């Protein structure tokens, strides 16, 4: 529980978002100036910031590959080899050949 | 007055209720095949009048083509807001509007009263020789409704290339479709006529074109020089009316107009040398076989680029909107059926995979997918856009969730499984079969009742 | 079926007096839908759908069932070798 | 893209210009009654569809199937031993239209025929180099790929030296086994 | 411009850009041309493309080939694992 | 609440099926006779002798709207003078509880927000540059198998017997050399 | 060689020549690519 | 691309510390189809129809302009249903420029 | 993130709880969601959270369902979907405890990747 939350508090810190890089050519919020929208707003989707997503679709990835994995070793099993083919007889006549 | 009308709003409500009365008899002949094709044996059709089926075929398929979709995507919306899109008074043509429906109702006529009184034959809707030209009047009879079926497309093509002239405001992506479409008909149907005329002298005026000697693969490239402009022809309308749905209902702008635009000229062309697809069972030459292969592909390319402007448009908008419209449903339910559609469409169109391939039911589900299910949930879907504009009532559509789920589910009950026994195989234009494909075409058959149920709910 | 009351992860934020407006609930609830017995048959009838569409019915087997008796034993008596799984499936 | 009128718009000089297109964009427009409406609505045209990066895509897609288009049209007429434009030959019987065969051989062995016939190893798994061999002569001999067919072939090993069971159902392995049983010849 | 995004060509090279139309022509040229070389210099020349002796071998070809060389893998590989039709019945 | 319970007194149920009673009870057919509803039948649609067998597109009544000076009839707007300035007062639509029925109250609130447009050029030029791409790269993909599966079908091979297959309506007639 | 009850045979079944395994392959190939193609643009359907 | 009017920051400055964005609900209201009146006759039902059109609808902000229905296309700026003749005056599609000239203006 | 990093001009909700709120509703009822969190009858406003007061720009969420039924509703307060719940409670939670969040992803591609692998196979 000492590491759990010792790598939990390892990963908060580094992921924590900077500022964005914007690509857009937006004016600077005058200085002072607080929230003016209110909460009926359209709703504006809740996006994670690149690092954590990366850690979240990184571990995603790693985890259904290695599920893959553990199907095909333990769930799964291996083709054992075909049986022996022998020489068999065929049947002496085709049923439709008429007598 | 009620036939001396040429306003062009009334005009177009005369093509859609027109397409809903001769479709009554397009799904009753569907109805009869499935019903046909539910076990083996004979069900509903004597072994005796085998060729009622092949006239079932026949007459589905060209009454659903030409008198049923097209009139209903290229005459029907187009002759009511097109001439509102492009902020004129009126169509240019006025008189020439009104004798197009007209002649469609006309040659409608002609076909129904073929069935009743000549003897009943069929030769698919393609109408291949020399069985085409070997057979009874009612060939005779059909071949006069396409003809001047001809007539009403291409006078309603002029008058929409007109409204370039016209034109007050700005091009509009649907407005675009419906002009690029035109372009496809004035090309493609002058030389429909030619070889629909050379069916004719060799049925009526003792021609020899198509006996030994002549090459009877001479039709198969003129009518598909026509053929597969036809299914673009049939499917860019409906593109057209999917754009606007998406940016009006989600109210966001058209992302890329200029590449949608762009990508429906660029179809056009490519639609335009692609046609011996359609033939690739002949024996034409290695060379020829991949250039038309090559070229089919890249059709894909346009029209991924529209698939993927649609989906943005949907991406992103408001949650508070409801979302439930009927209208709406229908619009993102082609994006995924469509997909089905093209994908199936691509992998036909390696020729060697076509080879298994042709002529089985995987290309009928191919183009159902398209057709039957796309392109009627996209005039569908039009309809319901305008409803307000329109006007009509009496019916429970606009808010109905059980209609559009029950619709999807059975719609995809009949044509997933003729998907199967395309590699079974159950070749087409066929009424009797092998014992064992009665379980997927049981649940094709299923699914048709089902459908045709639904469809009663609506009213 | 009256439903319990839910604290949650914060019980001081449902500490309140609701009064007329509903109490949150278990997640229990909202899968059986507060034990609506229509919609458990309509969820008995979404497994029975999803059944017919990946697998079949399996609602004529016991009706099959002595026709498929008779299929495997032709199968095995007249029908071409089978070799080791391949012996449990009759077509 | 300008936003004044003032500021003129470069062209190159040529046949697809900005001065090329000016002159022609107007010829059937009721649109452009003078010059002021008439060359905001030519820059307003201008932007929108030549300043579109997007568009710029379908430029190429076009002119790639028009090349390809033009290319094939002309080859079957050029060298197809089947198209006739010339007469002299069809006013013979077959057997003496010699001009005409000899388009056969040298139009029955492209060079992409040539190129990608050894790669049919990646979609046979028994006997890909059936037909190989052939001792007549109209076509080359044929020798199996050393690897996949790049792309979608990942169900193959990368190289065939890699699959175990390549070498053992090769047709001269088979053509080994049935031969022991002397079942066939080939 | 090939595979090119022409936002890119629009930046780097804006002198060669300034007229579009004029960059629109050259772009449905160049693709025209590459379209018509395809077909007269890769397909049809007669009688070429047929040295299977001269399979090109790439460096990843030559890394997996020593690397099954150097253990025993590449020789049982290439090994014919049956030569038989049937088995011998006990 | 009930919003239908509002507007409940409005809808009186009706009596006759589709709202008329029977044509021989009442003749709305015919046209009424009352003083300016010459062009409407008994039951309030117009009639044929307006519509069809004289209509005025057909040359029956002619009756020139336009005067001698060309003007027609135009209703003025509501002007109020204030304040040194004359002002037009613009008709604002009856309440939709009037037209609609129900009462306009506990309306949900819908902010006004401007267009939700995509944004970050450099970025969404990607975006397209790979709609169109990826699918040329899987074209691409494809197009070398298409050619040798092609040019496998196409190979000339040293077939050593030849069987002809004839197709006659309906059977198919076999040809096979015969042993020597 | 012939066909059997409630069979898929996604690709095609039974080859019997070069060129039957040939065509059985070619579907093969491609599916995954259509699966990719279908997964990727429908998983991007919604608000 | 489009990405909203440009904005400058000397645009964004307050006249008062009390300046937030005005709540006004943009909701035109609750409707239903429309209701007629059996006493209304053809006339009187056609004038209900005209008096209901959701495209005559706007919002009336603190200043006292109004922002209107709109929409992305012309289709629906006919009244519902559409009449037989509908853009009797020309619809006016304004565009903008930069350009101007002196008799418009007065010294 | 929007709030966070992005946008410093809207109200920035307190996460309530990191996972939703089930409540009975009935069809022809209107319900006030609290979008700050602080309300102390979760999921609705208590007339004295910050909703209630109109305070900091924030209002109650109008609600209505369309039928009866047990609705999820949205704990977190920045669901896309609020009030109703989509999964943005879980998403929002991954944001606070990134660590945890990739522990629950791979247990779950674990899971799916073990059954539609032993599926098809
Ligand atoms: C071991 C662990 C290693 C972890 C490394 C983490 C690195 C990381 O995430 O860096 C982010 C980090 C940002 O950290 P931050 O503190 O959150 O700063 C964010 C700021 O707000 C502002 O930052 P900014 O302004 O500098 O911009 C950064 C932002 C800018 O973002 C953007 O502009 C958007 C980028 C994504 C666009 C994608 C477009 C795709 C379009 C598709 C179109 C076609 C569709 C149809 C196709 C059809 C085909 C048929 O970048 C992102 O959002 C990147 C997101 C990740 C992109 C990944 C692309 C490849 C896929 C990888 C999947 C995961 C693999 C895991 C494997 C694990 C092992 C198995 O960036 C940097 O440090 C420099 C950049
Ligand atoms: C010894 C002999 C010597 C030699 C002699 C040579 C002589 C040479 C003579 C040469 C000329 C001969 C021809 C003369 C034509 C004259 C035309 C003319 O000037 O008329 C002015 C005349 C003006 O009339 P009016 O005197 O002012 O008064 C008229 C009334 O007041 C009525 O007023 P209204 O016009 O407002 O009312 C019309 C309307 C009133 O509306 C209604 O009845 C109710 C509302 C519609 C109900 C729903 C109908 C279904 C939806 C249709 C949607 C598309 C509509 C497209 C537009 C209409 C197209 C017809 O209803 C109709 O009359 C027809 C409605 C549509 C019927 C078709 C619908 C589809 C049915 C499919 C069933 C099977 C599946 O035109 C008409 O009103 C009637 C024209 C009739 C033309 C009939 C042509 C029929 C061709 C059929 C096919 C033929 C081949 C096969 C036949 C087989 C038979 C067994
Ligand atoms: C068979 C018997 C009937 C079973 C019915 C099952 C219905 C399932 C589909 C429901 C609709 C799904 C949907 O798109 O919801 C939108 C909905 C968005 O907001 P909403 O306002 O709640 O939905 C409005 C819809 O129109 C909601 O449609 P509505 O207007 O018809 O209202 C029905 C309402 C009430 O419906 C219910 O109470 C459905 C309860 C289903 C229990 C199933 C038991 C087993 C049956 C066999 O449904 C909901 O509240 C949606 C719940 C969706 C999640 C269902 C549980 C999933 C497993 C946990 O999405 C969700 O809440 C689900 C998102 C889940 C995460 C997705 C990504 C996960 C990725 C990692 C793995
Ligand atoms: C850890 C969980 C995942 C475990 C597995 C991971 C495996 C590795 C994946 C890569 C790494 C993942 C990393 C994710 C980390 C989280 C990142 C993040 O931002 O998190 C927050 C983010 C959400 O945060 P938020 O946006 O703030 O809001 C929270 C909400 O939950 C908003 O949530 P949302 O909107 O993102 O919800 C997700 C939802 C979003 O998407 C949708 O809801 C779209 C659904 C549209 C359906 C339209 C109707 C389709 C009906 C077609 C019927 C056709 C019948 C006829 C067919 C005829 C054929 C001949 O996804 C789906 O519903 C899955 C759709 C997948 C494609 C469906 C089509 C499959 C086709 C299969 C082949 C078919 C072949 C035959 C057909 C023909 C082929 C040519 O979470 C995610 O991104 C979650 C993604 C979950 C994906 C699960 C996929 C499961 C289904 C697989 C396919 C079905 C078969 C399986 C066997
Ligand atoms: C409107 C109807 C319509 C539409 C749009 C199409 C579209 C296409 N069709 Fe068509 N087709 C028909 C109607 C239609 N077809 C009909 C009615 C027949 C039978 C007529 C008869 O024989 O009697 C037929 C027959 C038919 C055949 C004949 C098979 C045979 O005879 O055995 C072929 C094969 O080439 C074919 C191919 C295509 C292709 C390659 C497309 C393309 O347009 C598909 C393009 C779409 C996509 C590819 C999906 C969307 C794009 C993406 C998702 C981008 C990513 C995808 C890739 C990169 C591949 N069609
Ligand atoms: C667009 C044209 C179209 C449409 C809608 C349909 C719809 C249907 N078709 Fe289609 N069909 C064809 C065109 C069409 N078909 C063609 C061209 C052929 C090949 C002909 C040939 O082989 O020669 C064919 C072949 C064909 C066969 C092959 C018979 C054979 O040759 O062996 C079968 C049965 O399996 C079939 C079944 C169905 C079914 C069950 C429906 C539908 O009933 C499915 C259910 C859907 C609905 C019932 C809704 C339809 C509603 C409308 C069309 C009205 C829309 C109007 C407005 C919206 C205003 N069709
Ligand atoms: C105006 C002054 C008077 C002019 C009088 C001209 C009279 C004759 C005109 C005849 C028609 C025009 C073509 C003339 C061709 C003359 C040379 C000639 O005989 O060519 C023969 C040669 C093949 O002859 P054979 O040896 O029989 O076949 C061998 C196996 N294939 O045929 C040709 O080259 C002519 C036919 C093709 C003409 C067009 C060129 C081919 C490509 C067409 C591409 C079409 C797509 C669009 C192209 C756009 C522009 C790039
Ligand atoms: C970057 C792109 C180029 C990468 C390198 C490509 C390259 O060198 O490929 C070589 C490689 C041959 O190498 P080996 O087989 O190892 O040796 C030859 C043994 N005889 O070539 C290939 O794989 C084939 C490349 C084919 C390109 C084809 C281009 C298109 C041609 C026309 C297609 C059809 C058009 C339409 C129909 C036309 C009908 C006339
Ligand atoms: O026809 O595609
Ligand atoms: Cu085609
Ligand atoms: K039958
Ligand atoms: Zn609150
Ligand atoms: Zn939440």
């Amino acid at each position: 529980a000492a590491v759990r939350s010792q790598i939990e508090a390892a990963v908060y810190k580094w992921t924590r978002p900077r500022p964005p890089r914007l690509g857009v050519a937006v004016p600077r919020s005058p200085p002072g100036t607080g929230i003016l929208f209110h909460t009926n707003m359209q709703t504006i989707r809740y996006s994670l910031s690149p690092k954590v997503w990366v850690l979240v679709t990184g571990a995603a990835l790693v985890g259904v590959f290695s599920g893959q994995r553990f199907a095909q070793t333990v769930l799964l099993s291996k083709n054992p080899p075909n049986p022996p083919r022998y020489r068999e007889k065929p049947p002496v006549r085709h049923p439709h050949t008429p007598d | 007055f009620y036939i001396l009308v040429n306003n062009n709003k009334r005009i177009g409500i005369y093509y859609i209720k027109l397409s809903i009365i001769i479709g009554i008899l397009g799904i009753v002949l569907s109805y009869i095949i499935r019903v046909e094709l539910y076990n083996s044996g004979n069900r509903i059709i004597k072994y005796d009048n085998v060729n009622y089926y092949n006239m079932v075929i026949t007459l589905h398929g060209l009454l659903m083509i030409f008198y049923i979709i097209m009139p209903g995507l290229y005459g029907g919306i187009p002759l009511y807001i097109l001439p509102i899109l492009s902020v004129i008074t009126d169509i240019v043509l006025p008189r020439i509007n009104n004798i197009s429906i007209i002649i469609v109702l006309i040659s409608y006529i002609v076909v129904i009263n073929s069935i009743v009184i000549e003897y009943n034959i069929g030769t698919g809707w393609t109408l291949y020789p020399p069985l085409s030209i070997i057979g009874t009047v009612i060939v005779n009879m059909i071949l006069y409704g396409l003809i001047i079926i001809g007539i009403s497309s291409i006078i309603s093509a002029i008058n929409f290339m007109n409204i370039l002239i016209v034109i007050d405001g700005i091009i509009y992506v649907y407005i675009w479709s419906i002009i690029i479409t035109s372009v496809l008909l004035i090309i493609s149907l002058p030389i429909l006529n030619g070889i629909l005329l050379m069916i004719l002298s060799d049925i009526y005026f003792n021609s020899i074109y198509f006996i030994l000697n002549g090459d009877v693969v001479l039709y198969q490239h003129l009518f598909w020089y026509f053929g597969h402009p036809e299914v673009y022809i049939l499917i860019l309308p409906a593109f057209g009316i999917i754009s606007i749905i998406l940016s009006v209902l989600n109210n966001k702008i058209i992302f890329g107009m200029k590449s949608m635009i762009l990508a429906i000229i660029m179809i056009s062309i490519l639609g335009s040398i692609v046609w011996a697809h359609h033939i690739y069972t002949v024996g034409l030459e290695l060379d020829t076989k991949i250039y038309f292969n090559n070229l089919t592909l890249i059709i894909s390319i346009p029209t991924g680029n529209k698939i993927y402007n649609w989906i943005i448009l949907y991406i992103g908008s408001y949650n508070i909107l409801y979302n439930g419209y009927q209208s709406l449903i229908f619009s993102i339910m082609f994006i995924i059926i469509f997909i089905i559609g093209g994908i199936t469409g691509i992998i036909i169109s390696i020729d060697i995979i076509d080879i298994g391939l042709h002529d089985t039911y995987y290309i009928v589900s191919h183009f159902h997918y398209i057709l039957s299910i796309g392109a009627v949930i996209s005039l569908l879907a039009g309809i319901l856009l305008l409803k307000d504009i329109i006007g009509y009532y009496n019916v429970i559509i606009k808010i109905n969730k059980y209609f559009g789920l029950l619709l999807f589910i059975n719609i995809n009950i009949i044509f997933t499984p003729q998907f199967i026994i395309g590699f079974n195989v159950m070749p087409r234009r066929i009424l009797e079969y092998s014992d064992n494909i009665i379980v997927w075409n049981l649940i094709s058959s299923i699914g048709s009742i089902s459908t045709i149920l639904i469809l009663l709910s609506i009213f | 079926y009256t439903p319990s009351f839910e604290r949650g992860l914060n019980p001081e934020l449902t500490s309140g007096d609701y009064g007329d407006m509903p109490k949150p609930q278990p997640l229990i609830d909202f899968f059986t839908q507060n034990r609506n017995p229509w919609f458990g048959f309509a969820m008995f009838c979404g497994f029975n759908f999803l059944w017919w569409a990946f697998f079949g019915a399996w609602q004529i087997r016991p009706l099959w069932a002595s026709q498929r008796k008779s299929l495997a034993e032709a199968d095995r008596l007249y029908g071409p070798t089978k070799y080791g799984v391949g012996k449990k499936y009759i077509n | 893209p300008p936003t004044r009128l003032s500021t003129p718009l470069y062209s190159e000089g040529g046949a697809f210009t900005v001065n090329w297109w000016r002159n022609r964009y107007g010829l059937y427009s009721r649109r452009q009654t003078d010059p002021m409406l008439a060359e905001f609505l030519f820059r307003q045209q201008v932007k929108e569809w030549f300043y579109d990066v997007p568009s710029y895509n379908y430029a190429a897609l076009v002119g790639l199937a028009l090349g390809i288009l033009v290319a094939v049209i002309w080859r079957h007429f050029l060298f197809n031993p089947d198209v006739y434009v010339r007469r002299q030959e069809l006013r013979k019987m077959w057997p003496d239209r010699h001009r005409q065969f000899a388009y056969a051989v040298p139009y029955l062995n492209p060079q992409l025929k040539n190129l990608l016939l050894p790669y049919k190893n990646s979609f046979i798994d028994n006997e890909p180099d059936y037909a190989d061999y052939n001792p007549v002569g109209l076509r080359p001999q044929r020798v199996m790929a050393i690897r996949r067919i790049p792309g979608f072939f990942w169900a193959i090993p990368q190289y065939f030296f890699e699959d175990p069971l390549y070498t053992s159902c090769s047709t001269k392995n088979m053509q080994t086994i049935y031969k022991k049983l002397g079942y066939s010849e080939l | 411009s090939i595979f090119t995004p022409m936002d890119w060509m629009f930046y780097y090279f804006p002198n060669y850009s300034r007229d579009k139309v004029a960059l629109m022509a050259r772009q449905i040229k160049i693709h025209f041309a590459i379209g018509f070389a395809l077909v007269f210099l890769v397909y049809h020349p007669p009688y070429k493309g047929a040295d299977y002796g001269n399979f090109h071998k790439s460096p990843l070809y030559w890394y997996k080939y020593n690397q099954l060389e150097r253990s025993g893998q590449l020789q049982e590989n290439l090994r014919i694992k049956r030569d038989w039709f049937y088995d011998e019945d006990p | 609440k009930s919003y239908y319970d509002d507007f409940k007194d409005r809808l009186k149920p009706g009596k006759y099926t589709q709202g008329r009673c029977p044509q021989s009870e009442g003749d709305y057919r015919q046209e009424s006779k009352t003083i300016g509803r010459e062009h409407l039948n008994d039951d309030g649609t117009r009639s044929k002798r307006y519509t069809v067998k004289e209509a005025d597109a057909l040359g029956y009544h002619y009756h020139p709207p336009i005067d001698k000076k060309g003007q027609v009839y135009v209703k003025g707007p509501n002007t109020v003078i204030e304040r040194g300035q004359t002002w037009i007062k613009g008709y604002e639509l009856p309440s939709m509880e009037y037209t609609y029925g129900p009462k306009q109250e506990d309306i949900p609130f819908y902010p006004r927000v401007k267009l939700n447009v995509w944004g970050n050029y450099n970025l969404v030029m990607k975006v397209e540059f790979l709609f169109f791409y990826l699918p040329t790269i899987i074209v691409f993909g494809i197009c070398i198998p298409v050619y040798t599966i092609n040019f496998a079908q196409e190979e000339v091979i040293y077939t050593t017997m030849t069987v002809k297959v004839t197709g006659r309506q309906w059977y198919w007639v076999y040809e096979v050399e015969s042993p020597t | 060689d012939i066909p059997w009850p409630a069979r898929t045979d996604w690709g095609g079944h039974d080859p019997a020549t070069p060129f039957a395994e040939l065509m059985i392959n070619t579907h093969s190939m491609f599916w995954p690519v259509a699966i990719f193609i279908y997964v990727s643009a429908i998983y991007m359907v919604k608000k | 691309i489009y990405e909203g009017q440009t904005v400058q920051e000397s645009e964004l400055i307050p006249q008062e510390d009390d300046w937030v964005i005005e709540e006004t609900n943009f909701c035109l209201g609750r409707n239903c189809y429309v209701r007629f009146r059996e006493e209304d006759d053809l006339a009187r039902r056609a004038l209900h129809q005209m008096d209901s059109q959701l495209n005559k609808m706007h919002t009336r902000l603190r200043d006292g302009t109004v922002i209107p229905y709109m929409s992305f296309h012309p289709d629906e700026m006919v009244d519902r249903p559409a009449p037989i003749h509908t853009f009797s005056e020309k619809p006016l599609l304004k565009w903008t420029w930069d350009e101007t000239y002196e008799e418009a203006y007065d010294d | 993130t929007w709030t966070e990093i992005w946008w410093e001009h809207d109200p920035t909700p307190k996460v309530a709880q990191y996972r939703p709120y089930v409540c009975t509703v009935e069809s022809g009822k209107v319900y006030w969601w609290c979008a700050c969190g602080e309300s102390k009858t979760q999921p609705w406003v208590d007339g004295h959270c910050k909703c209630s007061k109109r305070e900091g720009g924030f209002r109650p969420r109008r609600w209505e369902p369309e039928h009866d039924g047990v609705r999820l509703f949205c704990g977190c307060k920045s669901c896309f979907s609020s009030p109703t719940w989509n999964g943005g409670c879980f998403t929002k939670w991954m944001q606070s405890n990134p660590a945890g969040g990739m522990l629950y992803c791979f247990a779950a591609a674990f899971g799916f990747g073990t059954l539609t692998v032993y599926r098809k196979f």
